[PDB]
């Protein structure tokens, strides 16, 4: 059985290839005291320790913290040898080339992985959507990537990198808490404010529209129980945490919303291609799986291109795990057991192996 | 003749870890050649010192081919430029110039008529194309692969054939001419690196990276047998030969061994281990004649000893990365050329034989800015790992020898009578006396470039930025500034004192050679105007009368010192590159070397 | 990429099919992956002759929750000239399993970079995709293209 | 005392006549809300306005916005009153004749200046290097232009035009500085990383054996003070964000680089003219301001020249502003005082008399 | 263009020295008016045909300074002997920016004034206008086989 | 917003200052290189202070140091604005610009302080065209003459007032 990791920006989502579902999907972060603790025991140990993002924007930053996951996604999470199963990763898109060698010298290396295998993740939600020329909006954690790809092969020069996503959103949603009166700062805190957001939180189709409605009703307050039992009530705030995709502004930020950054990556390809791009966009990662998101993303793409062109927002209602589902298809597959880089092709070949068996 | 070619030290094949190096040879037998960086590289088989460059591709060249009439060379680079180029007349004159497919050419073809040319590789809406030489028209369609074409090869029998091997884990096979898919064949599990049909055309062998060698016959591509049973190596094999009887297979593996086999009984007849490191990989093999040749993945050349498997009978070695530095040295009663290029090797050649080594242990890590030798026979080089490194020149061997740490990279070094040494850092001058840091300039107030000690070993010139020399004087283990300022064009590139101390000829970058006469004075004495790049190198001749300079321009001009209005103008030394550093074997020799890895010695006439 | 190897009998239909007795040539055909899922092998009683609107009859043909490759030798008539260019095109219906779908889409450049020298690419997503007809004549020659498969548009 | 006015697709530089220097160098961007604000006053605004340029490659685009720069740049920043000092203006390459006319319009009009004269950007360069055959790779912010000149008459049908210019190079900078994981992403820090560029940024002479020595190499590495206080530290990006002017392919572009532009506008002129061409190349420019790249140009054009042909890369220490010098010279001169067309010339003839003075 | 006007001297220089002993000059130099406005010849810098020329000629010509010449260039070839005008415009990099610039854009004028001239030789440092491969070129195309007598 | 309205006089000055117009020499010597304005008698108005101010033509030949006398020129004890004509040079160009000076010492009474940065916002709008302001709190953060140089282009800055730094 081989072994399928996400590396995303927040969470990390491992499983086995042939599943339908990742098994263990843990945040990605490495804790140290004000030894070092790895993944929901950073989160699960009290304010006494600083919590540090290996990827925190789809690129790695720190290898070091970066071995720690893996190690604890190996052994505490699927609680497996890696020296016995195959593992393929997906790397976020314009991954710097050295990046992709040290992957692959540390999965041969440090963990003895008998195969490995790289993929991108944005072209993995494309095919998972049964489609291969589009653009695909994978909204994570902690980066929103435009990936504008065209015959399975993504344009480096019009991928689109935007620093909104979940983390910012949860942020702005303890921000935004604390004006009804609850108090949300600490870590266990954050948790809950997560999951609010994820349980309570829609994009509204109109904006204004649907704020003078908040404001002239209690037909959107929703309540929410909290652990210890106490039962919060949520009005707007619902409405107004996922609107800062559309509208950064809102947390301060110079960038576009994801709207227009999708526009403007379509802008910046062929004209022949455009018509293909606009009618397949492709939406992926957690974030996008507000309800209501698309049918706002549709509206928005079509004020902002011509009014000639048709605008089709593909939404799959397994788009949050796509990124992971279609590569535990792909490494399920009787055919994919010749594209692993095997490790005996490693050490003859050295970490450039990767840029000819893979990419 | 002004100058004439006497000599060329070819540069070794350019080699990369994992990547098939392919090797052609001619039908007449006479020179195998390979590719390096933009040069192609003819080598003599019988005697390598022997050898001959061709630089007119713009981009890397990655194959090239000898036609089956031997007049014509097909060299194809990574820009999909195909070129064919005579070979009878030392120019060189270009014949046709075709584009196939925009994107890396990876084999070339010919058919045995020698007017139809197959090019494969990996281009952006095809991976090969079969074409008429002359008129560059497709005479066929190159089909069923899916990924990049490594190797391609046909027949040269009637009827002929045509087989691609690529990255797609197959092989196609074609019959022609017209060209036409006839099948492929999937027996392979990995890439499929080279595909070899038979001189007599009677088999044909696809070799891959899965360690299995397939003989399949030459007419018909159905399979005849799997070399070596269950396997033929212990790794991926990168490149095999056929024996010109057509009998024997040479492979050649990246397990680190090569091998003969009896294709007719499937036995192997030899096995020739090559070492035991990542670098003694074979990544190319030819069988020309009774010369067995297998390429390391140091790019060293191997001639495969049959009778000593484990000895070679020749280890043809050099530089595959651009030289950067170049002197001389005559030990006894020979002169010994020393090179040193951007890798931190360095190699010394025979001047007469051209017979070429390198010194045993491990040296410089990286790029050796400058090397010199010194008057109790050791060479001092200054390398770019913030180290100069004093070796024997009579054991030859990096260890045991003498090391010293800089905390600034160096940049230049000279050396002088009295074990004193002057070292030009970043911002800084260093004095090293008997292999010991003894002085330092730190901040000098001007940005040092080069050095030159006078042979007399009490004054040094320093060059700086500004485009002023500055003299110093050696005194105890201090330097002292004598407060004199020469005046150059323009930032100082490169200071060299006469053999007899008698004059100091100061090169700059605004394509001016100011020669000072340091007996009156250190007055200017004459300036030399000419080039019309910026200059780089410059040597003084043994006769004390002449002086060559090599610049930017791509040029190469020897002057007379008495008289500035003659001149010896070599151009293009070293094609499409800037010669990189020179010197003088004796008052009639000029070696220079370049960035293309190879020395060349040039009889200099007035 | 999913690693599936291309049947040499799709190879050599596109090569038929490409050059250009008349009774017998194939408008249309449909490719599928094996029992096995291992081969693009060719549909036995999935196919046109152009001796037999034939785009209604072919699209009709492609399965209503299946990925299907496809092969059409659409003509067609500009107001410069008359042309006739094989399209290939990638029947994707949203209706159909997720394995299938992921399976067809990755393996399809495995196919359409065996048959070099085609240029026209069809993504049919859904059934309203490829029955429009102004799309594949936008896909053929845009604005330029006046009347496709004989009739005007 | 005249005016010279040169515009450029990213800096305005104005200045006085017989000044060795333009006294101001300003941002030609107009910004507008999310009342109007010009040049830097829209840097030190940033995320409030969006910013757009009217001269994005050279020619005129947004013929009202250019008003108004043209304005700031008389009363802000020469301060002086445009209506008592003689203008003279620089025009891109192939400018269309209609924005010839529009200009000295706007100028006469607008402005009421006394006098007006337009030249063109490359031949100023070309005889402030005191040559009047010759090409030149004039490489700006957002567009390089190679003008082949003979005999003072830029040849039309050979003037090629590259979009890769010092913009792509400061967006390669910032997009490989988030390797290092440092974030850059704003307005404000796009004019640090801008800084960083103009600093530290170096041509070399062979791109792979440049790689392959930094490595190991102490010198390298490089530190850069932010104006917050905090240091960056950039290594082998020094020389990789300017390689993209000679390999396109970095940023994902297929266009030739500036030596391949250089070499086939030569190959477009007559064959008894490209031995002037190739002796007699001039570059001018900001972005030809990298140290070093003299010598590459020289070895990239020497290998797509033919075999027996003199190659003359000409880089003046003054080429970063060689354009506006040039026009400094000019409008000082006492006998160029006939040349200026006098607001009368205008009256009489109207918009076309720049087609008659001006050349 | 700087819009300096050419002096009726140069121009009759030229004119008379176009049409075909010693009182004839082989070669001259023009320079610029003190006033900045003039094309002027200036006193010492001339070449009689009376009186190796070209090797006098480039020493006349100032080291940190432009001016423009006017030399009758000789060349001989296989087919014939053939005698013509040559353009010179010196600007060496060493000169101060205003002389190249003011030089440099007042060139077409008097070039233009000069009507029936062919040749133009742009030499801009010491090393373009001392060589006689150059000038030989400009004058024959891939036929001179010596220039001014001395053998190529 | 204090609501405290900016004179016709100081708008004048400001005008004339900024642009600069053809003029006679004797007339460009009265040309204002600094110039101070204070709250009125009724805190009403921003008018401009009589005697506090520095002319072109003083610079060279009775003033030595334009700076250093217009640093003298502020009180100590009061809140003022300034109009500093800074005529500096970087590395690429030689530059003259306006800076807007807000003086306001901690020694200062609370009531003035107040109101002059509660007005600042108006007069510093009303003042089109002005992009370096020098916020001044105390003697040591105004007398040096680095400040200044830092506030104009930073570190670019090699010369001021025709002095090195
Ligand atoms: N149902 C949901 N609705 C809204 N947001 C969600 C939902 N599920 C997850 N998220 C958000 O998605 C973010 C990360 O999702 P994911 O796409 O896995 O990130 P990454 O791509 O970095 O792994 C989390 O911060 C979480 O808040
Ligand atoms: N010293 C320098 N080194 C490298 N690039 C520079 C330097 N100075 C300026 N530049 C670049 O030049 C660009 C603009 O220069 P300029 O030629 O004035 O453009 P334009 O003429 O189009 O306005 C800027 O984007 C800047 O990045
Ligand atoms: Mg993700
Ligand atoms: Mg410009």
């Amino acid at each position: 059985a081989a072994l399928v990791v996400d590396n995303g920006s927040g969470m990390c989502k491992a499983g086995f290839a042939g599943d339908d579902a990742p098994r263990a999907v843990f945040p990605s972060i490495v804790g140290r005291p004000r030894d070092s603790y790895v993944g929901d025991e950073a989160q699960s140990k009290r304010g006494i320790l600083t919590l540090k993002y290996p990827i925190e924007h789809g690129i790695v930053t720190n290898w070091d913290d970066m071995e720690k996951i893996w190690h604890h996604t190996f052994y505490n999470e699927l609680r497996v040898a890696p020296e016995e199963h195959p593992v393929l990763l997906t790397e976020a898109p314009l991954n710097p080339k050295a990046n992709r060698e040290k992957m692959t010298q540390i999965m041969f290396e440090t963990f003895n992985t008998p195969a490995m295998y790289v993929a991108i993740q944005a072209v993995l939600s494309l095919y998972a959507s049964g489609r291969t020329t589009g653009i695909v909006m994978d909204s994570g954690d902690g980066v929103t990537h435009t990936v504008p790809i065209y015959e399975g092969y993504a344009l480096p020069h019009a991928i689109l990198r935007l620093d909104l996503a979940g983390r910012d959103l949860t942020d702005y949603l303890m921000k935004i808490l604390t004006e009804r009166g609850y108090s949300f700062t600490t870590t266990a805190e954050r948790e809950i404010v997560r999951d609010i957001k994820e349980k309570l939180c829609y994009v509204a189709l109109d904006f204004e529209q649907e704020m003078a409605t908040a404001a002239s009703s209690s037909s959107l307050e929703k309540s929410y129980e909290l652990p210890d039992g106490q039962v919060i009530t949520i009005g707007n705030e619902r409405f107004r945490c996922p609107e800062a995709l559309f509208q950064p502004s809102f947390l301060g930020m110079e960038s576009a919303g994801i709207h227009e950054t999708t526009f403007n990556s379509i802008m910046k390809c062929d004209v022949d291609i455009r018509k293909d791009l606009y009618a397949n966009t492709v939406l992926s990662g957690g974030t996008t799986m507000y309800p209501g998101i698309a049918d706002r993303m549709q509206k928005e793409i079509t004020a902002l291109a011509p009014s000639t062109m048709k605008i089709k927002i593909i939404a799959p209602p397994e788009r949050k795990y796509s990124v992971w589902i279609g590569g535990s298809i792909l490494a399920s597959l009787s055919t994919f057991q010749q594209m692993w880089i095997s490790k005996q092709e490693y050490d003859e070949s050295g970490p450039s192996i990767v840029h000819r068996k893979c990419f | 003749m002004p100058y004439e070619i006497k000599k060329v030290f070819a540069s070794l094949p350019q080699v990369e870890r994992g990547v098939s190096k392919i090797i052609g040879g001619d039908p007449k037998g006479n020179n195998f050649l390979y590719t390096n960086g933009k040069c192609v590289i003819l080598r003599n088989i019988d005697n390598p010192a022997l050898a001959d460059i061709y630089t007119e591709h713009a981009h890397q060249v990655v194959v090239a081919k000898y036609a089956p009439s031997g007049f014509y060379i097909a060299s194809g680079d990574v820009s999909g430029k195909l070129r064919i180029w005579d070979t009878t007349q030392k120019e060189h004159l270009l014949k046709y110039e075709y584009q196939p497919f925009a994107g890396k050419i990876k084999d070339i073809a010919w058919t045995e008529d020698s007017k139809r040319i197959a090019v494969v590789g990996e281009g952006r809406e095809k991976f090969g194309a079969v074409f008429l030489w002359d008129s560059g028209s497709s005479v066929g369609e190159i089909t069923g692969h899916n990924k990049v074409i490594n190797s391609v090869d046909i027949k040269q029998s009637r009827p002929y054939r045509l087989a691609t091997g690529s990255d797609d884990n197959c092989a196609a096979f074609f019959e022609g001419p017209p060209f036409k898919f006839k099948f492929t064949i999937g027996d392979h599990s990995r890439f499929v690196n080279c595909v070899r049909f038979s001189p007599d055309g009677n088999r044909f062998a696809t070799a891959s990276a899965d360690g299995q060698i397939y003989i399949y016959d030459g007419k018909t591509g159905e399979k005849v047998c799997a070399l070596g049973g269950s396997k033929a190596h212990d790794g991926g094999i990168y490149a095999i030969s056929w024996s010109p009887d057509s009998t024997h297979l040479l492979s050649a593996s990246g397990d680190k061994t090569s091998k003969i086999w009896d294709v007719s009984v499937n036995s192997v007849v030899s096995t020739f281990p090559m070492g035991s490191t990542v670098l003694d990989q074979q990544l190319g093999c030819l069988w020309q004649k009774d010369h067995l040749l297998s390429v390391s993945l140091s790019g060293y050349i191997n001639y495969l000893d049959r009778n000593n498997p484990s000895k070679p009978l020749h280890v043809i070695k050099g530089h595959s990365k651009s030289i950067q530095c170049l002197t001389v040295h005559k030990n006894g009663g020979k002169s010994y050329i020393y090179s040193g290029s951007h890798d931190g090797h360095i190699n010394y050649w025979d001047s007469e034989t051209g017979e070429n080594d390198s010194f045993a242990g491990k040296g410089h890590t990286n790029q050796v800015s400058r090397m010199t030798v010194d008057e109790s026979g050791q060479l001092i080089s200054c390398s770019m790992d913030d180290t100069v490194r004093y070796t024997s020149l009579m054991l030859r061997d990096y260890s045991g020898q003498g090391v010293v740490k800089l905390d600034v990279q160096p940049k230049c070094v000279a050396v002088g009578p009295g074990g004193y040494a002057v070292v030009v850092c970043i911002g800084q001058i260093v004095l090293l006396k008997d292999q010991r840091k003894c002085f330092s300039i730190d901040n000098p107030g001007y940005e040092p470039e080069v050095v030159a000690v006078h042979p007399g070993g009490d004054t040094v010139a320093i060059g700086g930025v500004d485009g002023n020399v500055r003299l110093y004087s050696i005194l105890g283990t201090t330097l002292k500034d004598e407060g004199k300022l020469l005046e150059a064009k323009g930032p100082v590139t490169d200071v060299a004192y006469s053999h007899d101390g008698a004059f100091l000829a100061v090169c700059d970058a605004s394509k001016v050679v100011t020669v000072f006469s340091v007996a009156d004075g250190y007055s200017e004495n004459n300036v030399f105007y000419g080039h019309h790049a910026k200059i780089v190198c410059l040597a003084w001749s043994p006769d004390n009368e002449h002086f060559a300079s090599g610049g930017m321009d791509m040029m190469v001009y020897v002057w007379t010192l008495s008289d500035p209005e003659t001149r010896v103008k070599i151009q293009d030394a070293h094609r499409l590159h800037h010669v990189s550093s020179l010197a003088w074997l004796d008052e009639h020799t000029l070696v220079t070397t370049s960035h293309d890895a190879s020395v060349k010695e040039w009889t200099i006439t007035y | 990429a999913s690693g599936v190897a291309v049947s040499d009998g799709v190879i050599k239909v596109f090569n038929d099919m490409k050059v250009r007795e008349v009774k017998k040539r194939k408008k249309a055909v449909l490719f599928c992956l094996s029992e096995d899922k291992k081969n693009i092998i060719l549909e036995e009683g999935k196919e046109i002759l152009v001796g037999d609107d034939p785009y209604a009859t072919f699209v009709k043909m492609l399965p209503d929750k299946d990925c299907r490759y496809a092969l059409y030798d659409a003509t067609y008539e500009t107001k410069e000239s008359k042309k006739e260019d094989l399209v290939f095109i990638f029947w994707a219906p949203e209706s159909a399993p997720l394995k299938s779908k992921m399976i067809y889409a990755s393996s399809k450049d495995a196919i359409k970079k065996k048959l070099t020298g085609i240029k026209h690419e069809l993504q049919a997503n859904c059934y309203e995709e490829v029955k429009d007809r102004c799309t594949l004549a936008e896909k053929l020659g845009g604005s330029a293209v006046i009347s496709l498969e004989g009739k005007p548009l």
